[PDB]
């Protein structure tokens, strides 16, 4: 069934837009670290950008990819315009949450979670 | 109250208290319900 | 009618009192436990029984519109008194 | 008609007015009231837990409107600020103490304003 | 090597289980009589192919697909398990 | 007299019905349905890509001068294929009337931005996007308006939990506010209030 | 208020003396009155301009 | 108009955490009639609700605490197909319960006074 | 043929004899009612269902008036509305002002139908009627001032429960409902009068004042107190099990549940196992950690192997736990796996499900012509099965015959002695009941599994199978009707037999084990006197009754209300219990405990989630994952042929059921024994008053 495309027509143009947004985020991490006075490294920021891009690597719908890059542009322009604070930028890193157990034995020990 | 004294009840406080916050007489909350689940008490006599 | 638990802690009208090994008693150290001294069950037991010469009586708790909804109590069981359960008030027919 | 600190009232005999009907709990907008009940020793329908979170309450007066026995009321007291958050988490004993403390003024106000209700 | 139990799963209405159904009707009684102490659990499937699980010692199990088998084929496959070949 | 029953206005009902027929005749390509509620409110259901033509007609037409955009929101109905229902409320001062225009969309289908018809549509569509996830194609500045920076999810959706997934606090170790998974000292007590007895026979649906 | 105990609560005296009034008070203050299905947009001239509810 | 030969999946867009996307099994069903009432107006629409998680006791005030965002979330659907479609596009696991309608029953007031059958009642 | 009637002008085809209420139900309109119940007889006394026919000057009782051809039913007409208003006006004119102090509260039909069909004001300027309250036991609380004299309880009592101690005394406005004497309405189906009473006159006494309907969360699970597999709804509130209610399943439950199911939920709050326990230097049970307890158990499991490892499954165990324990014991080549209930293993044994299943389903009883019950007391073993038999008796003149002890069932049955010699006589053909069965168009032979606990259970099974074979030979061979039946009284029995557990503990008696896993085994079949000296016992369970007192290591598990699990009822149907609350304290899910023990012992099981464990269940037996299905293959010919070859001698003892009275009904399993309400019921039925 034919559907109205948000952008990108097929998957190739969606991948192109993903690459453009990835370049935009990659060239912004030094500025983000400088302006927000982050105690993280530039390499850490670039790795976090790569990780956040990689968790959506299983998407096979061009419209979902277009919406994802739209929201990525939104949260990039929040970082560039310093609308965000260091609070949110470091919320990206989950620096205060305790490491959740992942093995069956530990999960059995701690509680009733699946 | 001198001209129209209030109705007297046996449960109304005889002595009024001001705000006792910041003093050892202050209100401390707690759960007013008993224990929901009673756990099993093992026998004190030996076995086997 | 306040009562004292074996740990020296007052027992409320709901029977609440922390166990000896319960750590939650620490909240009362250097402070106090809020317990209401008046017990409604004891006071309503102290209240007497009204004798009325009718099989059915009505209770609204006193005060009219300031009391509770008016209910009717059937005073036919001669082995007990009919209790209005809004206000716990006992009524009875004259025996003997 | 002023809505201040909360109170649980008693009948003139000393019996508690509340009958654990949970109408105030059902009608509370902010869900500030927690109620747990069971049959008493004498079989009365009475509460065992009656909590009001005064930091969650919006002092809207709905609980005293929905009460069919005039048990829960909003008293005239408004100067009850505390130094710690927990002191504002009233329970049944605290509310009964408030009722016993303010019964005369509460009764006078209810007598004055009860014909408009 | 040490067989512990046999489990035969056959759907009661699918055409592919016709041969397994024939074996149960006319050949199961003789098999059970020869192996009184062998747990031969006959169960039911909905739409999957018939199966023949063989649980050996220490919880090792092998499943053999019985799809579109005949009664003779089922008998031969079952006697292969019991013999061990 | 019936003092406890709202009086009705057949004159306004007939006028609204006539104008609904008028607009439906003028715009058959987009208008799907026209309704007049019994409290005299005209409601127009159109195709989602007729938003700009229908709104421009209702704004600039001499016989329909709906020069004011009263409101613009969306309604989430998950049981529908197109769960989101965009609603436009227009006010005509020249004829002292109000109209409602309703369209539909789902998560992955954009709706044309009406900032070229009404300037209030800018912030109204920003709020719609932020709270439901509906994307508006030609919007001068489409971004979050009400939620926190970096907030994930659209909270007015029916499938979004009431308390969300994260909560904020100040952590002394990191010397900043932190966001952690939501954890409630008292869980929101859900109440089942619906009575099992039908209230309005006029709205009874066929058993099907 | 509208003399309709299925929408507005009865008086306290009626609630404490009338069974229908007590039932309606109970239901209004526990479940609330049902509202017929439909959508409306009503606006007023609030002191800050048009205040509306959909 | 592009053509996509893919299933709808908006999990990356909904903003739900991965834990509450993967480890959640919703229950699609029509609620059973409340046995305390004879009404059947609450057994007409399908409901989608999540699996129960842990609830513990607050150390202060003894309240009921929770750590599960979706404890109170119940969704209403007009059709089992609609509910299944919503669950599939949102990526949660789902268990479907077929609607149970009462079977038709033959009633007769004259059977209470049968000449030779046991349906005759001993009281009215 | 169908006749055409009209509801509000809408055409609808209805069978002749259909009522106005049922026609409106067909078109989707529920007519208000107070006395009409579809499971009960038609009374027509509350007069709330009066509707207008288009040309009839008089309103008709919709619950009792059969429709005629071309009748137009005006459900929302002025006459119908006025009639409803008048009836509600009378009802509330005599009703008391007890709503806040009344447990019916927000789930009352009087309140809801007054808000939907009645007026909002009262014209009653007189005094009200007050009625003395009766006492009919410790389960049902009676406040008869709220009764509207609808006679639902009387009709239900008589027709359904076979107990005729409810009725109306006096006449007029002074008519009262009660026993007229101080008699306790004690029955296994006593809470359904609480359910069907539209008002708060009959309310649950254990549930009194505890909660209100809007607060409660409803968890749709099943019942484990017996092997019927009743569908229930668990009402919780702030993580606490508040109430148990019936859930309609017309093929199993049919809107009713037994008293043990309904009122034993308070046994889950007492004697609970909350923390893992080990034994110190003095031999006393003391709390410890999961890691330590599982390490000790895993050390023992590593030390011993082979037939030195046994497990006894109790009556409230689920399929996931059973299969996890089975695989864990198979990992060490051990096979001393047993259930604490005996089934004959001679011949087909547990190989064919249509040898221990109730082949004629619960709903299939209504189609039978003759039923023969052997060595069972269905009134207490399976109260809903007995209720179905009573319904079939009443509505079809079903001929019920009972071989053995004359227990007081709720219907007239033909008694046949007390000994299995009669069972042999019927098979031979000397007994006239053999001719009765031969001439029956639909026979059924139900052998209770309590009779199989005898030393000659195999002989009894062979005798009843021979009787069924004689029925099959004489009657028509063609037909899908199934005669042979087995009645189970233990919830876990069918699931265990499907998984492949050996019925009875005879294997463990034959070969005493060094390690014994009591998986909820509180029956006391095997004790330390039978076990070898210094045997290692691990009891995994939720109540400390027998196995926990006699265990070396104690592992707290989950109850049915606390775990999502699978149970198979006596007819083979599989159903899943859902989670209502979570296990208390450090208690865990049973299959999770077994899987963690396997991981610590090093023989890690191949499933880590509930879906994977149920995939293993599908591997062992797919009927454990096909839930609502009850259809299965019939292997009666093979089972009978395998039963013929080996025969033994019946004991010369009368067939005495384990439960002869309602007290023996009340006290059956661990939760019931830990329940205070069941103790109250036992005391009431023993000491009277
Ligand atoms: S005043 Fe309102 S918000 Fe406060 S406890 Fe009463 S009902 Fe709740
Ligand atoms: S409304 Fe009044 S009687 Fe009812 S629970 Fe609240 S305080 Fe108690
Ligand atoms: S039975 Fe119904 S109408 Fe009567 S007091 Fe109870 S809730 Fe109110
Ligand atoms: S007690 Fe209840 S069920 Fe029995 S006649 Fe009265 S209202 Fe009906
Ligand atoms: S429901 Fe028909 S008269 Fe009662
Ligand atoms: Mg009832
Ligand atoms: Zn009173």
């Amino acid at each position: 069934t034919s559907v109205k495309p948000i952008f990108s027509r097929d998957m190739n143009e969606a991948k192109r837009r993903v690459r453009e947004l990835y370049r935009a985020w990659y060239r912004e991490v030094p500025n983000t670290v400088h302006l927000f006075q982050l105690d993280i490294s530039v390499k850490q920021g670039r790795d976090k950008v790569r990780e956040m891009f990689m968790k959506n690597a299983h998407v096979t719908d061009p419209r979902v990819v277009d919406l994802l890059v739209i929201k990525g542009k939104m949260e990039l322009e929040e970082t560039i315009n310093v609308w965000k604070q260091r609070t949110h930028i470091m919320r990206f890193f989950h620096e205060t949450e305790a490491p959740r157990p992942t093995d069956f034995l530990s999960k059995f020990y701690v509680g009733h979670d699946p | 109250p001198t001209t129209k004294p209030p109705t007297a009840r046996k449960y109304i406080w005889t002595n009024h208290k001001f705000n006792v916050s910041g003093t050892p007489q202050q209100y401390v909350p707690y759960s007013t319900t008993r224990k929901k689940i009673q756990e099993w008490v093992p026998p004190s006599t030996p076995y086997k | 009618g306040v009562r004292t638990s074996p740990t020296g802690e007052k027992v409320t009208h709901t029977g609440q009192a922390y166990d000896d090994g319960d750590y939650r008693r620490v909240r009362f150290s250097d402070r106090q436990k809020e317990v209401n001294e008046n017990f409604a069950i004891d006071l309503i037991a102290e209240q007497p029984v009204s004798e009325v010469g009718s099989r059915v009586i009505s209770c609204d708790g006193g005060g009219g519109a300031l009391g509770h909804p008016r209910v009717y109590i059937n005073l036919d069981k001669e082995t007990k008194t009919g209790t209005c359960g809004y206000c716990g008030l006992q009524f009875r027919q004259p025996h003997h | 008609r002023f809505r201040g600190e909360h109170a649980l009232r008693r009948y003139p005999s000393g019996e508690e007015r509340c009958i654990a009907c949970k109408l105030c709990e059902a009608v509370c907008p902010a869900q500030a009231i927690t109620i747990e009940a069971e049959p008493r020793a004498d079989g009365s329908r009475r509460t065992t837990r009656y909590d009001i979170d005064m930091t969650k309450c919006i002092y809207c007066g709905f609980c005293q409107e929905a009460c069919p026995v005039d048990a829960i009321v909003e008293g005239p007291n408004f100067e009850f600020s505390t130094e710690t958050h927990e002191e504002l988490l009233y329970n049944k004993e605290k509310l009964l103490n408030n009722g016993d403390k303010w019964e005369a003024e509460i009764a006078a106000n209810i007598q004055a304003d009860y014909l408009y209700r | 090597l040490g067989l512990r139990e046999i489990r035969i799963h056959l759907c009661q209405r699918s055409p592919g289980s016709q041969g397994v159904r024939d074996f149960i009707e006319k050949r199961y009684v003789e098999l059970k009589k020869a192996n009184p102490d062998l747990p031969i659990l006959i169960r039911e499937c909905s739409d999957v192919q018939p199966k023949l699980w063989a649980r050996y010692a220490f919880g090792q199990e092998k499943n053999v697909s019985l799809n579109n088998f005949s009664a003779d084929q089922v008998t031969r496959t079952l006697e292969n398990v019991l013999s061990g070949k | 007299t019936r003092p406890t029953i709202r009086p009705r206005n057949d004159v306004v009902h007939k006028q609204l019905s006539a104008f609904g027929q008028y607009v439906a005749e003028i715009l058959p390509k987009y208008v799907q349905q026209v309704q007049v509620s019994c409290f005299n409110e005209l409601e127009i259901f159109i195709h989602p890509d007729g938003v700009i033509p229908v709104l421009t007609f209702l704004r600039d037409h001499t016989n329909a001068q709906f020069k004011s955009l009263a409101d613009l929101t969306a309604v989430d109905v998950p049981t529908r294929q197109n769960r989101f229902e965009i609603v436009y409320n227009l006010l005509s001062l020249r004829f002292n009337s109000r109209i409602r225009v309703k369209t539909y969309t789902d998560e992955l289908t954009p709706i044309e931005s009406s900032v070229t018809v009404y300037k209030a549509a800018n912030w109204y569509e920003r709020e719609i996007w932020d709270m439901f996830g509906v994307f508006f194609a030609n919007h001068p500045d489409l971004r979050r308006i009400l939620t926190d920076y970096g907030f994930e999810g659209h909270p007015f959706r029916k499938d979004f939990p009431l308390s969300g997934y994260v909560e904020l606090r100040y952590d002394d170790e990191v010397k900043r506010v932190v966001a952690e998974p939501v954890e409630l000292a008292q869980e929101f007590r859900k109440f089942d209030l619906n009575s099992p007895w039908e209230a309005f026979p006029a709205y009874r649906q066929p058993p099907e | 208020k509208v003399d309709d105990a299925k929408v507005s609560p009865p008086k306290r005296a009626e609630m404490k003396t009338s069974m229908e009034s007590l039932i309606h008070h109970f239901k209004l203050y526990t479940e609330g009155y049902q509202v017929p299905p439909g959508a409306t947009y009503t606006a007023i001239e609030a002191p800050k301009g048009e205040f509306g509810v959909y | 108009l592009i053509a996509v030969d893919e299933k709808l999946d908006i999990t990356t867009l909904t903003g739900v955490p991965e834990e509450h996307i993967k480890t959640r099994k919703v229950r699609i069903f029509v609620p059973a009639r409340n046995n305390m009432q004879s009404g059947v107006n609450n057994t007409k629409k399908w409901k989608m609700e999540f699996d129960t998680r842990e609830r513990w006791e607050n150390p202060l005030m003894g309240w009921s605490s929770t750590a599960d965002p979706l404890s109170n979330l119940v969704l209403t659907f007009s059709t089992k197909e609609d509910a299944v479609a919503f669950a599939e596009k949102n990526g949660w696991s789902f268990d479907v319960e077929e609607r149970k309608v009462p079977k038709p029953k033959s009633k007769s007031y004259g059977a209470n006074f049968s000449w030779n059958k046991r349906t005759r009642v001993s009281t009215k | 043929n169908l006749i055409e009637v009209f509801v509000d002008g809408q055409s609808v085809m209805v069978e002749p004899g259909t009522t106005v209420l049922q026609a409106c139900e067909k078109v989707g309109m529920q007519i208000p009612r107070f006395c009409y119940h579809e499971r009960l007889s038609v009374a027509g006394n509350c007069r709330m269902c009066l509707v207008e026919i288009e040309k009839a000057p008089k309103v008709v009782a919709a619950c009792a008036m059969p429709v005629m051809k071309g009748w137009n039913i005006l459900t929302n007409s002025e006459k119908s509305k006025k009639a409803r208003e008048g009836v509600m006006e009378f009802l509330l004119a005599n009703h008391p002002l007890d709503c806040p102090i009344c447990d019916q509260g927000g789930e009352c039909d009087l309140q809801d139908q007054s808000m939907m069909f009645g007026s909002d004001r009262s014209r009653f300027l007189e005094g009200k009627r007050a009625v003395e309250d009766k006492n009919i036991g410790p389960l049902v609380k009676t406040i008869m001032t709220r009764c509207i004299q609808c006679t639902r309880c009387i009709r239900f009592a008589s027709e359904i429960a076979g107990v005729d101690d409810l009725g109306t005394t006096g006449r007029g406005n002074d008519m009262q409902v009660g026993t007229y004497i101080e008699k306790m309405f004690m029955s296994e189906l006593s809470g359904n009068i609480i359910d069907i009473c539209p008002v708060g006159a009959l309310t649950s006494k254990p549930y009194a004042f505890t909660a209100r309907p809007w607060e409660t969360r409803k968890t749709e699970s099943i019942d484990v107190m017996d092997a019927v597999g009743s569908n229930i709804v668990v009402s919780t509130r702030t993580g606490e099990v508040m109430r148990i209610l019936p859930r309609m399943h017309e093929d199993i439950n049919e809107e009713w549940i037994s008293d043990k199911t309904r009122f034993a939920y308070d046994g889950l709050k007492r004697q609970r196992l909350t923390q893992p326990m080990i034994r110190n230097e003095k031999g006393l049970l003391t709390y410890t950690t999961w890691e330590d307890a599982l390490s000790r158990v895993a050390g023992m499991l590593q030390s011993f192997q082979g037939n030195d490892v046994a497990a006894i499954a109790g009556g409230l165990v689920d399929a996931e736990a059973l299969v996890a324990l089975k695989d864990l014991l198979n990992r060490v080549d051990s096979d001393s796996l047993c259930t604490e209930e005996v089934f004959p293993t001679a011949g087909a044994g547990t190989d064919l499900r249509s040898n221990y299943l109730l082949n004629t389903t619960i709903a299939g009883v209504e189609e039978a012509d003759v039923i023969l019950l052997v060595g069972t007391n269905p009134r207490f073993e399976a109260p809903l099965f007995n209720a179905r038999i009573r319904k079939s008796w009443l509505h079809n003149d079903l001929k019920v015959a009972l071989i053995g002890s004359p227990v007081d069932l709720t219907y007239r049955y033909d008694h046949l002695g007390d000994s299995p010699k009669i069972l042999q006589d019927i098979a031979s053909g000397n007994h006239p009941f053999s001719q009765i069965l031969k001439e029956a168009k639909k026979p059924m032979v139900v052998l209770g599994s309590s009779a199989l606990q005898r030393s000659d259970g195999t002989a009894i099974l062979a005798a009843v199978s021979n009787i069924a074979q004689n029925i099959r030979l004489s009657s028509g061979v063609t037909g899908d009707w199934k005669v042979m039946n087995i009645l189970h009284r233990i919830a876990s029995q069918v699931a265990a037999l499907d998984l492949g557990y050996k019925p009875g503990v005879e294997a463990i008696r034959k070969n005493p084990p060094k390690v014994l896993f009591l998986l909820g085994a509180d029956g006391g079949c095997i004790t330390r006197q039978d076990l070898p000296k210094d045997c290692f016992i691990i009891y995994q369970g939720h109540h400390g009754d027998v196995g926990a007192p006699m265990a070396d290591v104690i592992l707290p598990g989950a109850a049915y209300t606390e775990k999502s699990a699978t149970y198979v009822n006596t007819e083979g149907r599989a159903q899943q219990t859902k989670v209502a609350v979570t296990p208390p304290g450090l208690a865990r899910e049973d299959w999770k405990i077994i899987r963690a023990l396997s991981e610590i012992a090093g023989m890690t099981l191949p499933y880590d989630t509930l879906d994977q464990v149920r995939s293993r269940l599908e591997e062992v037996s797919p009927n454990l994952v096909r839930y609502d299905d009850v259809e299965g293959a019939n292997y009666f010919q093979q089972a009978n042929e395998l039963s013929k070859l080996v025969n033994q001698q019946l004991l010369a003892d009368p067939l005495v059921p384990p439960q002869l009275t309602i007290k023996d009904f009340y006290m059956t399993d661990s939760i019931s024994r830990a329940s205070q309400t069941m103790a109250k019921c036992v005391k009431a039925v023993t000491e009277g008053i």
